RNA sequence: GGUGAAAUUCUUGGAUUUAUUGAAGACUAACUACUGCGAAAGCAUUUGCCAAGGACGUUUUCAUUAAUCAAGAACGAAAGUUAGGGGAUCGAAGAUGAUCAGAUACCGUCGUAGUCUUAACCAUAAACUAUGCCGACUAGGGAUCGGGUGGUGUUUUUUUAAUGACCCACUCGGCACCUUACGAGAAAUCAAAGUCUUUGGGUUCUGGGGGGAGUAUGGUCGCAAGGCUGAAACUUAAAGGAAUUG
RNA sequence: AAAAAUGAUGAA
């Protein structure tokens, strides 16, 4: 039977989109289907923050961040626990938390 | 006769004597009878004009290019061939170009070339279909046709001759240092066999 | 002298596939403001003093 | 077998007068030998500097600067402007979802024969009191904005010397006037030049370099 | 067996059948 | 009436030389014997004399061209490139 | 009042490079990798290996004259992971805690504005 | 370097790593969405030229000119074919290192065709919304894209006095979405898959238990690969759908 | 993200 009203993707109105490649396995997956996460992290770890602020030559440094958009295929997202298999009614929820 | 490319008869005035001078150019494609050709350092960049390599920009397509200034044309003369200008070296007064074979060459920027591509291109795309047309092709050129295979000869006639089967019997790749009478086959071949599998 | 004395100020939890190691947070005795996270073998309490042969490696395998 | 750092001199690096404090840092090459001299190995070097360090202010923390060594005199390397670029953190922090990203790009030559490529970046802005989710631009606004940005950039370059361009890049007047010109088309958030690269250089004309170093 | 492999092996068999029948003809 | 289904002008070659070679020859001989527009007088009167020579029956103007066509794609590309380079040089 | 260098940390999987240079970048001081601090061939990208490499690099930056360092962190990039490996943060912290001064950290991973086909095939690396 | 771990490879002739350049080909990240355009296949850098198109607005024009369509025709992902150019990357085949009982598999290193382009073919995909097209009606809701109307609404250089963006209320058209089914369904589910034993708005195409079989044969198109059309003998009591408990 | 093949016939 049909598992999903939006079969597994987000494509109603066009027909073909473009592939991306999975960051973990390099599998080709349509962009609308790919599981996408924004990894925004401080460039220095939290335990090293004090050490680098003490070692800084600048009294008021900004401690930049790194920005990286990750694209996962279904298998890699499930294996890496980024998304989990959900109950039949819980599958319909689209809110991030 | 013997040439794929057509020739243009171009007549100039003699600068120093009252008379006309007829020159024999290799016609570039798109050149027509009654067309004005301009040759010189200050000629405009138009197909058919003769300009020094230094005075034309990057990527210009030229033909009948002088290797040395004043030798009156040496490169890209066969039908459909051209030279691509790929750079200048103003301090050295040199121009870097690409030849039809793909070789990269550095010529004096005072060497001249004709803007455009030699006419008559596409000639080798049509098969001759028959020995008679190759015969007529070569009777206007020289006596190099037909060609008898060396393995079809006797040993007295050719290094490939003899044997109770037709076969070369030793490597057909021949060193550059081999002497006359030995250089039959593939001379100084860096490699053999079909290119890129 | 390669001996560092560090005092357990917090016990985080159990680690290891079989649960044999314990995550702890320790603060140094020479300076009481530099805290690190270490993996400990045996039974540990708060305020237990550990002997650190090396004193820069952060503990991996957390939970 | 041999320590390689016993044959170094630690040449000092000096910024042009089109900046705040001149002293950039330090560099080292080798002892000048009868075969090879330190000057040839030391010229042409590109030193990457943060404009915050070149200007003594943290508001220039992004938008780094490239300085190209042009000649060596004594123990001082007199550099000149070689390029400008934003930091990766700045670019990635500005590129967010639910807004249109407008990029413009021109190649123009200054009054002196410095042909250079100027880039420019802007993002669509939500109006105050806007309830709509995203604030995208309608692809005709984008073309009009790109046209007016291109004319502004082409007008401020080719009307200036490389030094005057640098001295007007530091206070960010180009992006403010871009905002003034575009404000009747579509509101924008982060208008920046984001990058200046130099494509061809004129003759050395050492007189101009010494005019920038004095 | 997977259907596309049924199709592929059947196609190879049809090639062999065509070859032997062309030999006969 | 239609006299040949596919050989066309290559029906002069009978059954020899191979159908692939005959097809290649058919394409290029149709191109070679076509009549072409004159760029000068506007009539459909340009024919090939010998390879690379194309003459208009009226206005008697002769232009250097391709071996089997009046203009090759390479020559048209070169004409456009030379025009572009000329325009930037003159402006 | 301090002499600056550039640390140019390359933290991939399978390895960690700690590579201090002058400001120009064409003179190198103390390029040390984790693969010559460990002998395991799988621990070459470990934080312990990166910390040992950065300690050696700081030791050679001293007694050569480098006192402060700008930081250029980098991943493999290109069409590959462009996620920094495990050793980048450990090398950073070892540099900061081994007497060197620090300034101007930046991520310089090569990012395509678009790229050649990525390795792995259409169905990806199948494990 | 690479991996789960390695090895095959490269490396004191300096590999990897750093810097400054250059060349080549391919791609068009981030922005990028339950967003847009197209008959579908498909289509994402800028600018210029060329023709086209939907929707909206319209007290413009014609007046049935229309709907669906055997035969017939154009287009038609990828792979594949012919010939020229190109050939960076990745990579069928192949070669190799591993793993393994074996392992010409998965994993690793290379690597041909191919991948790109021009000119011709091929005409197939889970070419999918697995839902033909045209028309009418039947339920609540909030968003969104394009067009239009209104507001004595905000906002920008001068603060109604040279005009976009936003807000509010409508409306036509579109991609969709949420809730519920009065209804439908075997159910999954569905806003059409409803208005169907209270069975008829118009029309095209397809199916008739499972195999044999999209096979054989004939025809036809194609360079070929193959496409389209397409049986019978024989065999068999289930095969299959959607849900329930384990 | 190491390796892990197989299990005779009928049988409220």
């Amino acid at each position: 039977p049909k598992k999903r009203a939006s079969n597994g993707r987000n494509k109603k109105g066009r027909g073909h989109v473009k592939p991306v490649r999975c960051v973990n396995c390099s599998k080709s997956i349509p962009k609308d289907k790919a599981i996408k996460r924004m990894a925004i992290r401080n460039i220095v770890e939290a335990a090293a923050v004090r050490d680098l602020s003490e070692a800084s030559v600048y009294p008021e440094y900004a401690l930049p961040k790194t920005y990286n958009k990750l694209h996962y295929c279904v298998s890699c997202a499930i294996h890496a626990r980024i998304v989990r298999v959900r109950s039949r009614e819980d599958r319909k929820n689209r809110a991030p938390p | 006769s013997g040439r794929g490319a057509p020739l243009a008869k171009v007549v100039f005035r003699d600068p120093y004597k009252y008379r006309l001078r007829e020159e024999i150019f290799i016609a570039n494609e798109g050149v027509h009878t009654g067309q004005f050709i301009y040759a010189g350092k200050k000629a405009s960049l138009n197909v058919g004009n003769v300009l020094p390599l230094g005075s034309v920009p990057e990527g210009t397509i030229v033909s009948n290019v002088e290797e040395k200034p004043g030798d009156r044309g040496a490169l890209a003369r066969a039908s459909g061939n051209y030279v691509i200008i790929i750079g200048h070296n103003p301090d050295e007064n040199k121009t870097r170009v690409r030849l039809p074979s793909g070789a990269k060459k550095v010529i004096s920027s005072d060497a001249r070339g004709v803007i455009g591509v030699i006419a008559g291109g596409g000639r080798v795309d049509k098969p001759l279909l028959k020995a008679g047309r190759a015969f007529h092709k070569y009777r206007l050129k020289r006596n190099s046709w037909p060609k008898t295979r060396g393995v079809a000869m006797n040993p007295v006639d050719h290094p490939h001759g003899g044997g109770n089967h037709q076969h070369i019997g030793k490597a057909s790749t021949i060193s550059r240092g081999a002497v006359s009478g030995q250089k039959a086959g593939l001379i100084a071949a860096r490699r053999t066999g079909l290119l890129r599998g | 002298t390669p001996v560092t004395l560090a005092k357990v100020i917090k016990v985080l939890g159990r680690t290891g596939s079989r649960g044999g190691v314990t995550q702890v947070r320790v603060e140094f005795l020479e300076d009481t403001s530099r805290t690190i996270v270490r993996n400990v073998k045996g039974p540990v309490r708060e305020n237990d003093i550990l002997v650190l042969m090396e004193s820069e490696r952060e503990a991996r395998r957390l939970r | 077998v041999v320590d390689p750092f016993t044959r170094k001199e630690w040449f000092d690096i000096k910024a042009p007068s089109t900046f705040e404090n001149r002293n950039v840092g330090k560099t080292l090459v080798n002892k000048s030998t009868g075969l090879k001299s330190a000057s040839d190995a030391l010229k042409g070097r590109v030193v990457e500097v943060c404009l915050a360090d070149l200007q003594g202010s943290e508001d220039h923390s992004f938008r780094k600067i490239k300085l190209r060594v042009d000649e060596v005199q004594g123990k001082n390397l007199l550099t000149n402007f070689h390029g400008m670029d934003f930091t990766t953190d700045k670019l990635r922090s500005m590129v967010r979802k639910w807004q249109t990203l407008i990029e413009a790009n021109v190649t123009v030559k200054t009054s002196d024969d410095y042909v250079l490529r100027i880039f420019a970046i802007a993002f669509t802005r939500k109006q105050a009191n806007q309830v709509k989710r995203h604030s995208y631009a309608q692809s005709s606004h984008i073309r009009a904005i790109r046209k007016v940005i291109s004319e502004i950039l082409t007008k401020e370059v080719q009307g200036s010397t490389l030094a005057q361009l640098t001295s007007k890049l530091i206070p960010e007047v180009i992006n403010k006037e871009i905002e003034n010109a575009t404000k009747d088309i579509f509101p924008l958030q982060n208008i920046h030049v984001r990058k200046v690269k130099l494509l061809k250089q004129p003759k050395f004309d050492v007189g101009a370099l010494m005019a920038l170093h004095g | 067996m997977r259907a596309k492999w049924r199709k592929k092996r059947t196609r190879r068999l049809k090639r062999k059948r065509r070859k032997v029948r062309a030999r006969s003809k | 009436a239609k006299r040949t289904k596919k050989v066309g002008i290559t029906g002069k070659y009978g059954v020899r030389y191979g159908s692939s070679l005959r097809r290649q020859v058919k394409k290029l001989e149709i191109q070679q014997h076509a009549r072409y527009d004159c760029s000068f007088c506007g009539k459909k009167t340009v024919k090939r004399g010998a390879a690379g020579i194309w003459t208009c029956s009226c206005c008697k103007k002769t232009v250097a061209g391709g071996a089997y066509t009046v203009s090759t794609a390479a020559a048209a590309t070169v004409r456009s490139t030379i025009r572009r380079l000329r325009e930037m040089v003159e402006a | 009042s301090q002499v600056f260098g550039v640390a140019r940390i390359y933290a991939s999987f399978n390895d960690t490079f700690v590579h201090v240079t002058d400001l120009s970048g064409k003179e190198t001081i103390a390029r040390v990798t984790g693969g010559m601090k460990v002998k395991a061939d799988r621990d070459e990208s470990s934080p312990y290996a990166a910390m040992l490499a950065a300690q050696d690099v700081a030791a050679k930056c001293k007694e050569v004259g480098i006192t402060a360092v700008h930081v250029k962190i980098r991943a493999t990039g290109g069409t590959r992971t462009k996620t920094p490996g495990p050793g980048g943060q450990a090398a950073l912290r070892a540099l900061a805690r081994s007497g060197l001064r620090i300034g101007r950290i930046e991520d310089v991973t090569p990012v395509p504005s678009d790229s050649t086909r990525k390795k792995g095939g259409r169905r990806g690396r199948r494990l």
